RNA sequence: GUAUUGGCCAGCCGUGGUGACAACGGGUAACGGAGGGUUAGGGCUCGACCCCGGAGAAGGAGCCUGAGAAACGGCUACUACAUCCAAGGAAGGCAGCAGGCGCGCAAAUUACCCAAUCCCGACACGGGGAGGUAGUGACAAUAAAUACUGAUACAGGGCUCUUUCGGGUCUUGUAAUUGGAAUGAGUACAAUUUAAAUCCCUUAACGAGGAACAAUUGGAGGGCAAGUCUGGUGCCAGCAGCCGC
């Protein structure tokens, strides 16, 4: 209650609801276009990076393993970030220096399950898919 | 001037050429690729040089007056190997860190290996042997200080066949040496 | 924590456990045949 | 830009509802479907024809374009024979229902006027180059036959059971018995 | 079926055919023959080579003798 | 001065013009529109791209011919790249069709032809990578293969005579037995298709009995349909959009 009701009053009902429109979080963040300028992706779904070294990362409290994570570098534009290899002894498949490719955990830009900082995960490495290998479909090009 | 990662590319492409039938299954030969030679040093049995066993692009150079151990592996399975195991093999590192230990259990080992071991390997049955019972909870407490390292057995996949063949050389100023050669192997 | 972890055990499980064979079963119907077969089991 | 596509189906909301999931599987089994993709085409068309009868509802009376549309829709139903004559009213055409629609097809048709023993033959020997309307050779199991065509399906001349010649395997089977 | 539909043209004297059907209609009668021709690139080759060359391009061998 | 109007330009003379009904300036991962996607109604979002209008031919300026150009498969000059050379000189502009390099998560043949739709010229006759046909192609959309049917037994369901292992009647199921016919997936004499071919559509001689002429991708604690069965591991290895194991 409390709007402007009249019939020649369609300037202050645009005006205002352009005004707060931006105390939303779903739009802002579409209006200033973050996810192109502070995302490591430049607003795609994949990248290409060179892996750095094999690095292991605790769980979190409830929890106790070792989430077994890896170092990557861009090559779009030399940014590093860290990825996750899923899936059940895959570290051995990785080499270093090894073309791997990226993608998301859905989450939309938060990390997933205990897991902390971590927000991509391996798709391909050496381009024959991580999945066709660890079920013996492929093998890896020397 | 023998370059260390051209040996290893003869050293598999001899092995590969060899299969072994077992329960009626043909099975090819794969080099464990995560094993590999070293040099030896004064009391410390291991070495910064490897010797790998797959083609590298590792270009380091053997020199006169080094000692190198020559070890491969073969493998019927994937060709490669994990920790898994009870625990038996253990060592104190040289270049271990200053630490100070609450505990005073493992003061009392820490003095036993460094003045009957050293840098020696050693095995818990060695420490059985000098008459130490209740070690347990200070060998424990050392690995996870830095102070010890721990080696566990490392094995393949279940069902495969793993076998091992190693000698030492010595590299002389002269001539090679093949110091473990005899008659039986 | 030093130590903080050693990366060796990864794939113990899946390496360690015991391999047992696919037993040939006789073959299926596909297809449309398939759907009448489910039908006459849940209502007949 | 030059061509024109459109998909027949659509998908429910609601993935596993276990209401829904049985009701389906009763219309596959009783008419012999191959998928549960038939049954979804059969709810869109038919969804199609109850909201075109609903916009013209709400207009007046006697205007002229629920009359001129309304006439036509009411007659391309009685024609294919999912409606009875005894009923030309834009009200009763709310109330059609899916079956209806399956019984007009080729499939159930050829179970009805004999010619086969079970609702699972009548749809192989439409594929096969047996079944005829007309003159016209079909292999199409959802032809939607009309009403008036109703008394033209028959065996094909050259089908081995309405004439012919003796087919694939009975001539080998003569053949090598004959020496 | 056993139904086939087709197209016919009925003209009035055989030399008022020969006038009005196109070239390849009368090569599958068989009443002509047909062109023999290279294929298309070669001919294109040709003009464009001929557009260097100004009077009597049919011999050009005459400059064959400028370097003694 | 221009094809013509005009602060378009030259002299002389006035002091004006826009703005809270958002001027001026900065951003645009901005060519505009017809329109695409999603729907109770009201809406939100996209539009380089087959139709219409505007601009450009590596970056800037200048000009000739002509009814029409500030043209680049026309010329002159500078800047940046780059070609041949006997060292004096000469020549070049694929955001036209194919093709190569680089960049990237990301996109096809250096193939055939004027037969069709149309355009140009002195012309009924010549030309057209405009345009059409084929190759590669799981971008999307439409139709729909992987089997059909008897008899004899057993089992159960429906009804009766009805006392129970009892009999007549129909359906369904088969690590139960034998018994039937049919079809294209391929393939190949012909004709047809086409500018010449291929494909489709018709059609002689061949083509189904299981280890095939063998369907896969994700799941079985809850949301959410489907095991509390049997081996291995033992907060390790790992799963898990969320609660969790």
């Amino acid at each position: 209650g409390g709007k402007p009701r009249g019939l020649n009053a369609a300037r202050k009902l645009r005006n205002n609801r352009r005004e707060q429109r931006w105390a939303d979080l779903q739009y802002k963040k579409r209006a200033l276009g973050t996810a192109y300028k502070s995302s490591p992706f430049g607003g795609s779904s994949h990248a290409k990076g060179i892996v750095l070294e094999k690095v292991g990362v605790e769980a979190k409290q409830p929890n106790s393993a070792i989430r077994k994570c890896v170092r990557v570098q861009l090559i779009k534009n030399g940014k590093k970030v860290t990825a996750f290899v899923p899936n059940d002894g895959c570290l051995n498949f990785v080499d270093e220096n090894d073309e791997v490719l990226l993608a998301g955990f859905g989450r939309k830009g938060k990390a997933k399950g205990d897991i902390p900082g971590v927000r991509f995960k391996v798709v391909k490495v050496s381009g024959v898919g991580l999945l066709a290998l660890w079920k013996e479909k492929k093998e890896k090009p020397r | 001037d023998a370059r260390v990662g051209e040996i290893g590319g003869v050293i598999q492409e001899v092995m590969e050429s060899y299969e072994v039938e077992i329960n009626g299954k043909t099975y090819p030969v794969k080099p464990i690729r995560n094993l590999n030679g070293h040099n030896i040093l004064p009391y410390s049995i291991h070495g910064t040089k490897s010797v790998p066993i797959v083609k590298t692009h590792d270009q380091t150079k053997m020199e006169e007056g080094d000692v190198f151990a020559i070890e491969t592996f073969g493998s019927t399975g994937k060709g490669y190997v994990i920790e898994s195991g009870e625990v038996s093999h253990y060592a104190l590192r040289g270049d271990a860190p200053k630490v100070d230990l609450r505990l005073s259990s493992a003061k009392s080992l820490l003095n036993v290996i460094k003045r009957h071991f050293g840098t020696l390997p050693f095995c818990r049955r060695f420490l059985d042997r000098l008459g130490q019972e209740k070690y347990l909870l200070g060998l424990n407490n050392l690995v996870s200080n830095g102070i010890v390292e721990d080696y566990p057995p490392l094995v393949d996949e279940k069902g495969s066949y793993t076998a091992q063949f190693e000698h030492t050389i010595l590299i002389r100023p002269t001539v090679k040496e093949v110091i473990s050669r005899g008659d039986d192997y | 924590k030093v130590a903080h972890g050693s990366l060796a055990r990864a794939g113990k499980v899946k390496s360690q456990t015991p391999k047992v064979e696919k037993q040939e079963k006789k073959k299926t119907p596909k297809g449309r045949a398939k759907k009448r077969l489910t039908y006459t089991r849940r209502f007949v | 830009a030059p061509r024109k596509y459109s998909k027949t189906y659509k998908v429910p909301r609601r993935p596993y509802e276990a209401a829904r999931l049985d009701s389906e599987l009763k219309l596959v089994g009783e008419y012999g479907l191959r998928n549960k993709r038939e049954v979804w085409r059969v709810l869109l068309t038919l969804s199609k024809i109850r909201r075109a009868a609903r916009i013209l509802l709400t207009l007046d009376e006697k205007d002229p374009k629920r009359l001129f549309e309304g006439n036509a829709l009411i007659r391309r139903l009685v024609r294919i024979g999912v409606l009875d004559e005894s009923r030309m009213k834009l009200d009763y055409v709310l109330a059609l229902k899916a079956e209806d629609f399956l019984e007009r097809r080729l499939q159930t048709l050829v179970y009805k006027l004999g010619l086969a023993k079970s609702i699972h033959h009548a749809r192989v020997l439409i594929r096969q180059r047996h079944i005829r309307v007309g003159k016209q050779i079909v292999n199409v199991p959802s032809f939607m036959v009309r009403l008036d065509s109703q008394k033209h399906i028959d065996f094909a001349l050259t089908s081995p059971f309405g004439g012919g010649r003796p087919g694939r395997v009975r001539r080998k089977k003569a053949k090598a018995a004959e020496g | 079926g056993g139904k086939t539909t087709g197209f016919a043209l009925i003209y009035d004297s055989p030399e008022a055919l020969k006038k009005f059907e196109p070239r390849y209609r009368l090569v599958r009668a068989g009443l002509a023959a047909k062109v023999e021709k290279a294929s298309r690139q070669q001919r294109k080759q040709r003009k464009n080579r001929l557009k260097t060359l100004r009077g009597t391009a049919k011999v050009k061998g005459a400059k064959a003798k400028k370097e003694k």
